[PDB]
């Protein structure tokens, strides 16, 4: 997208299927996942381990 | 400081001093189930509350983690659509919800009441239309709904009910105890 489109104009104009926004909206999956990679850390708690296992 | 009511700042010391006045009502209305130990017939019962509490936070932790994951996927995703407009309210707690996932504090507050169902399904939509982004919040909303009033909340029972189970037997000396402490 940085490549190829770069129309100055608001966001609302914008394609429903333009790159950023799919951009975006994998980044938010990707931050999602990233944020629930933290449930592998309590194992090593002696507390919060085995209610997780 | 010593006007009309509406006249007065969101940070008043008589505002401040009447919200705290409340807080500290609702703490001091509580103290009667310490009260509740001397009796017999539900002695034991507010004892066994008291003991699964502490797995009860427990499991909010985790609880903790699930929001925050979510809260933050679905701000980092709807933020960059933030509006005014000039509108009469802002945030979810309006007669028409609207910038609910705005900011990191509005999105903890929405995906918080959504297990309460308090949340409408038109917070998931743009103005916009933008489809694809609408349809990616909607499921991430939905995800973390599904998660948190399918998975972890069962999970919350079935857990209390191992943990009652287990401190049923040891529920009359502890009740004993408590009342002679
Ligand atoms: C995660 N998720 C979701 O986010 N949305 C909202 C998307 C925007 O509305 C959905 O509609 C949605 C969804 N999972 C869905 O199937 C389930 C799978 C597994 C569990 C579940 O629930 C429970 F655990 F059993 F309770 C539901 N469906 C329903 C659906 C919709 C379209 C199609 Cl083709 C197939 C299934």
């Amino acid at each position: 997208a940085h490549n190829k489109f770069h129309d100055f104009a608001d966001r609302k104009d914008w394609d429903a299927f333009h790159p950023t926004l799919v951009a975006e909206g994998l980044f938010a999956f990707a931050n999602v996942l990233s944020y629930l990679r933290l449930f592998f850390m309590y194992t090593t708690s002696s507390i919060l381990g085995p209610l997780q296992i | 400081y010593s006007n009309p009511r509406e006249s007065w700042d969101m940070w008043h010391p008589t505002l401040v001093a009447e919200a705290l006045f409340a807080i500290a009502n609702i703490f001091s209305s509580l103290r009667l189930i310490s009260l509740f130990t001397a009796n017999s017939h539900l002695g034991p019962l507010q004892i066994s509350l008291g003991r699964m509490l502490l797995d009860i936070l427990k499991f909010l932790f985790i609880y903790c983690l699930v929001l925050l994951a979510f809260a933050n996927g679905l701000n980092q995703l709807y933020f960059y659509y933030e509006e005014t407009k000039g509108l009469t309210c802002k945030g979810i707690r309006c007669e028409k919800q609207n910038n609910a996932f705005s900011t990191l504090f509005e999105t903890l507050q929405s995906l918080f009441w959504s297990i309460f169902g308090l949340i409408n399904l038109y917070v998931t939509n743009v103005k916009a239309q933008h489809e694809f982004t609408e349809f990616v919040g909607a499921t991430m909303f939905g995800t973390y709904n599904v998660i948190s009033l399918v998975v972890l909340l069962n999970m919350l029972i079935a857990m209390m009910n191992n943990s009652y189970q287990l401190i049923a037997d040891h529920a009359d000396i502890e009740w004993k105890f408590a009342r002679t402490k």
